[PDB]
């Protein structure tokens, strides 16, 4: 399997898919490192963020677990077609990226927080992280090349 | 800036 993925088993219904503990991506299909990639971004920042503020809001008081809760519905409503990424990202995003649809252009290793640079490397192109944490909060992340 | 290192 590609870098850091795993089978498990659904608790629900017993049908085996498969994680990815770099990018918190979960699939049905088993699963199908470049110099650069591009990646956009939606952020919900929580009161322990490292700048509890946005564009959206002055100041941000929604708990870590609130703010957990927010990003699984939009994933969820991303995964199901009844929003777009992009859509999402301009509204909600507590980043001034919001205002390109969350792109964040390109980048090597090297440049951003982390787990961020690790699950954007680790995703394939055009694949969307699960919820990846950092100290800037809790983001969702496309890679787009 | 958010999200640089």
């Amino acid at each position: 399997l590609p870098p850091g993925w795993e089978k498990a088993m659904s608790r629900s219904s017993g049908r085996v898919y498969y994680f990815n503990h770099i990018t918190n991506a979960s699939q049905w299909e088993r699963p199908s490192e470049p110099a650069r990639v591009r990646c956009s971004h939606l952020l919900v920042k929580h009161s322990q963020s490292r700048r509890p503020s946005s564009w959206r809001q002055e100041k941000i008081t929604r708990t870590k677990e609130e703010a957990l809760e927010l990003i699984n519905g939009y994933i969820q409503k991303i995964k199901s077609g009844e929003e777009d990424f992009e859509s999402l990202a301009s509204q909600f995003s507590d980043c001034s990226s919001a205002k390109a649809r969350g792109d964040l252009g390109a980048f090597s290793r090297g440049q951003m927080q982390k787990p961020f640079e690790d699950a954007s490397f680790a995703l394939r192109t055009g694949e969307m992280s699960g919820p990846v944490f950092t100290d800037s909060g809790i983001h969702i992340i496309l890679r787009t090349e | 800036f958010t999200x640089a290192q």
